[PDB]
This record gives C-alpha cells, sequence and structure tokens, in this order.
C-alpha cells in the first residue's frame, strides 16, 4: 500500500559510510508458485548540501 | 504463474470374498443296516455327526 520511502542522512552518519540492509516480512499468496520474481525500487536523490 | 490445485488423494481396498459359515452335510438312512424298522413301530434313531 505505502510505497515511499525518505530516508534522509545526516553528516555524522556519512562519515563512516551509510549501508541501508533491508529486513523483509511477506507471506506468500495461497499456493502461488514462482520463480526469480523481480523488485525494483527507484532512489532518488531529492536535496543535497 | 502457477495456482496449484491443493488437491491429493489417499486410496484403498477391501476384499470381502467369502460367505460366513458352510453347512457340510452327512444325510442320515435311519432305518440302517443291521437295524429294522417296522410299520407302527416305536423308538429312537441318532446320527451324532
Ligand atoms: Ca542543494
Amino acid at each position: 500500500q505505502h510505497g515511499k520511502a525518505w530516508i534522509t542522512l545526516d553528516a555524522e552518519e556519512l562519515r563512516e559510510g551509510a549501508v541501508l540492509g533491508a529486513v523483509m516480512y511477506y507471506e506468500v499468496k495461497e499456493g502461488v508458485l514462482a520463480s526469480r520474481l523481480p523488485l525494483v525500487f527507484k532512489v532518488r536523490v531529492v536535496e543535497t548540501g | 504463474s502457477v495456482t496449484s490445485d491443493r488437491t491429493y488423494y489417499g486410496y484403498g481396498d477391501v476384499s470381502v470374498k467369502n460367505e460366513p459359515v458352510n453347512v457340510v452335510v452327512s444325510p442320515f438312512s435311519f432305518p440302517g443296516a443291521n437295524a429294522s424298522l417296522s410299520s407302527g413301530g416305536q423308538g429312537v434313531f441318532k446320527k451324532p455327526d
């Protein structure tokens, strides 16, 4: 449902490398059988300084 | 893609062949041999088997 995020980063965090891991909570619909499904995320740099 | 029709099967068979009982008969010939029955006579005859 909610598909947009706004992660922002400060000068203390950028000083050591910002690694963005991912945690996923899921439940495959009843009976569906698939192979190599893609999920593609758009990363946009909106503002910087 | 594939929406599995979730339906598996188990099966079995039962074999009812025979009837419960066998009535083996040895018929009787009651005046028999080495004995005699007369008209109007009275008595007892017995076959054990
Ligand atoms: Ca700027």
